[PDB]
């Protein structure tokens, strides 16, 4: 056989190899030279056209020969040597040039090979434009890139919910030329979502659609009733027409799920809350956490889409307020927005009141997010939750928002050496990042706000007040033994600093 | 009850 | 009909019958020689493509031929003379000269990019990395390079659960390039876990359709209707176009598998807890047993996963607990680092403690385990135990853990339905044959012993009742009238062990 | 006797 060099060279020579040539004036030569038989001459002697005699040369000749030879002396011969310098100028520029193309561009309209029809094809949501997070999208593309080499790999684009990791992975593979086209030949993005133990069955069925060819679209069998070993079997099979593929796996859920990208050996960026999952995959796992919008970043967002910039104090103050609400939130920093009526500061100050007085629902809006408001979406991120994890955060309403407090200060009002708090408070960071961890200077946690009003109307009306009196006690047992400035050991027996916020909560729950 | 649905 | 040898070599040599090749240049070559039918050349000629035409050529030609001749008296005739001459050099290479074959005429066409292929193909899972057990998955690729030869084989990679035998068979494929190209050439990795009677028979529809070709998956009977007879003849069948193919069967538990394997004269490697499952086997049986992880070796497998190394005595004594705790097993440790949050050995210590009280429970997480916490896995260990040696199990919680103790002493605490307590230690024998929970040690006298993650399963999983009843009926014929074992002078008092016996009891009063 | 199993 021939290589694709030697291919392209019997192939891109076609708007030539029409206009002259005759088969049968090599036949012999090549039923001499030792490549050719009779039965293939009588294949290309006896033809109608000479287009049938050319079509039949340039698929026999495919097979008995070792390279492309005889039909380069063989044009030499024929008094036709303008295809012949033709294709020994191209094996010049074959065998001799160590330096051809590289995969890249050659003609134009990439934007419309890619851009539409390989990102529309692989079911790519319609990246972000408005702004766009420089940095997390980036390192994305960087590390997307890193891996293009790679037989199987995890890429975690793990954060908060209404976090923006969807979009950040819209936008990476919507900006480049490289990954989809470069890097890897094609895109399949799948949103998860799934809870059964059916979802992650039923996921890898409509990957293994994504994957198949438009004919057998109509076959589509009642696939359903197959074994989980042989979708497996058949994904991997329809698998071999798939080179370098790359898989977003939008909003996962269940470690079965990876468990399942896994023992199919895929190629996965995913989007995710929840980041322990990742210890299903024994691998290359590399994480990319997508924190809360920094409040200059914020700035950037309100900026982008026509938001006037503060002047007097107590209007910097008040974008303040929504930003430190909005605990850097892509989300509700849109539902604020899009619910931001006439523009003004005024009312969006009017929104920053009903947000104290009326939790996420006072802001709940129609948006590009999925979720109405940030707290149906996480309810979800509440449901997942070990049974006693569901109770530390049930809890954690009694603690001051974006405030850091110790371990044993947390120890009075979370269930059960008193560590075994910090694994709660990890694992429920972990799990939706709704709280917050801090090394040193001491072992520290800590909450922020818009994953307190989530807990505000929504942890049952009484418990709000027994934590906050479970406190008050334990917090006069550590009075019976006896800024950037964590709260000392000396001072622990006084929470009466936060005394306002604790003022207001206790306003809620006994009214 | 201690939440919503939950 | 060919055999495995000559489908071998039509096998090796299919990149090529795809590069160059056409069935319709062969059809007329033979009809004449009478290997082939008008409906044969009638289902071959007309494809719209070629590997259609060559794939049906390969399989008719599998069955048809009385021999291997007219298909190198051709690729000679029609210039693809490159082809007959590889396939008489691999029959002269067998015939003649045997040996010779691994080596020469099958091992210059491997590539690291077609292993990751026939891995994914065959379902053997992604290889572990970050650390290989060394000796074993060594000496499993010795025994399996040992036995392609043969017709059909047993290997057994039996241990505890959790031990690691799984991931050794992974890291064994995916090491060599010789055990998947020259010792064998396909590889179908099925994991069973059967317990129900038809679990044995789904398993070898799953083969039948592991073997099958990606048409002829389109077309899918009610299979699941269809005799056991005919599931083994369609195998054996759909068998032939599978030339030497591996087997491993991840996880077997019912003794039903080994049969079927067997029958269908089968090369199986299988994974297993309980051993005895190889009495269904009249054959070259061969085991290997994935035992705890050596004191050592634990060291290696968490420097590997970057955790910082002690220096004070008591933090090397942090991790003498944990690799006392976690009585040398993979999955638990690798709970135990899951579950290391900051790093600290401090929380590892820490850990070390929620163990005690709390037992495996106090450790279950995410792993690369199909399983939580080794006590989900040890649970069925536990229920396929015949109804005598489950009550045996429940009892030695009221043990010493990690302690060498004579048979008379468990003839105390353990059941039965005369004077010599033999039986006792039948009882034991099938117990650390059969998930391999307890510890045979046959001299200077009868001992038997339980390891540490098999006790702390027990302890927070028989009944709280049992437990104080075993420290009584202890107790009870207790009186009558360092590497050492404890005495016949001075038995009369377990009052030595009374540490992990007064812990029991603070247990038992809870 | 078994929690369970
Ligand atoms: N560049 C941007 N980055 C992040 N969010 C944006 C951006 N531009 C607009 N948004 C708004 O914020 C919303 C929430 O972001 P997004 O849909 O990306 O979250 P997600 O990571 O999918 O969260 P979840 O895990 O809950 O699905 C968007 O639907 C849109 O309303
Ligand atoms: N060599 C290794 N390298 C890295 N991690 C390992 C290794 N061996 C075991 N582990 C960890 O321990 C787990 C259990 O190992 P494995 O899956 O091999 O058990 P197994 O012997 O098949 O037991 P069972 O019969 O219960 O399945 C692994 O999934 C992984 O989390
Ligand atoms: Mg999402
Ligand atoms: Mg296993």
């Amino acid at each position: 056989m021939l290589c694709e060099i030697e291919c392209r060279a019997l192939s891109t020579a076609h708007t030539r190899l029409i206009h002259d040539f005759e088969p049968r004036d090599a036949l012999t030569y090549l039923e001499g030279k030792n490549i050719f038989t009779e039965d293939h001459s009588e294949l290309i002697s006896k033809m109608s056209t000479r287009l049938e005699r050319i079509a039949n040369f340039l698929r026999i000749y495919r097979r008995q020969a070792s390279e492309l030879g005889p039909l380069i002396d063989f044009f030499n011969y024929n008094n036709q040597s303008h295809l012949a310098d033709f294709l020994e100028d191209y094996i010049d520029f074959a065998i001799n040039e160590p330096d051809l193309l590289r995969p890249v561009v050659i003609a134009p309209q990439f934007s419309r090979q890619m851009l539409d029809r390989k990102l529309l094809l692989g079911n790519v949501p319609k990246q972000m434009t408005c702004y766009i997070r420089e940095y997390h999208v980036d390192r994305v593309i960087k590390k997307l890139d890193e891996m293009c080499d790679l037989d199987s790999f995890f890429l975690f684009l793990h954060g908060r919910a209404g976090s923006g990791k969807s979009v950040i992975a819209s936008q990476a593979l919507s900006k480049s030329d490289q990954l989809i086209g470069i890097n890897y030949d094609s895109i399949v993005w799948l949103k998860d979502s799934g809870t059964a133990p059916k979802s992650t069955f039923d996921l890898f069925t409509d990957i293994l659609l994504m994957l198949k060819s438009e004919d057998d679209l109509l076959n589509f069998p009642s696939v359903e009733h197959v074994t989980s070993v042989v979708l497996k079997r058949m994904i991997c099979n329809a698998l071999i027409d798939r080179p370098n593929t790359l898989f977003v796996f939008d909003d996962v859920v269940q470690e079965e799920t990876i468990r399942w990208a896994q023992e199919l050996r895929l190629r996965c960026l995913v989007t995710t809350r929840d980041v322990e999952i990742s210890n299903a995959a024994s691998q290359t796992c590399e994480f990319i956490e997508v924190t809360s919008l920094e409040i200059d970043e914020c700035y950037d967002f309100l900026e982008a889409y026509g938001m006037p910039m503060p002047v007097g104090e107590k209007e910097e103050d008040v974008l303040n307020k929504t930003i430190e609400l909005s605990s850097g939130n892509p989300a509700t920093l849109m539902m604020f927005f899009k619910s931001c009526e006439p523009k003004t500061f005024e009312k969006m100050a009017q929104l920053n009141n009903k947000l104290e007085s009326r939790g996420l629902v006072g802001v709940e809006c129609i948006t590009p997010y999925s979720y109405k408001s940030l707290a149906m979406a996480l309810q979800r991120c509440v449901e997942v939750l070990s049974d006693e994890d569901r109770s530390a955060l049930a809890f954690a309403v009694v603690m001051p928002p974006g405030v850091d407090i110790p371990v044993k200060l947390w120890s009075c009002v979370i269930p059960v050496l008193d560590d075994e708090v910090a694994d709660r408070l990890k694992r429920l960071s972990k799990r939706g990042a709704l709280l917050s961890g801090k090394r040193m200077p001491v072992l520290t946690f800590k909450i922020d706000h818009i994953i307190h009003m989530f807990l505000k109307h929504v942890v049952d009306a009484q418990t709000i007040a027994n934590g906050i009196s479970i406190l008050e006690q334990r917090l006069l047992e550590i009075g019976n033994n006896n800024e950037t400035v964590i709260r000392p050991e000396d001072f622990p027996k006084f929470m009466q600093l936060h005394q306002k916020f604790y003022d207001s909560l206790k306003n809620f729950a006994c009214c | 009850p201690m939440f919503n649905f939950m």
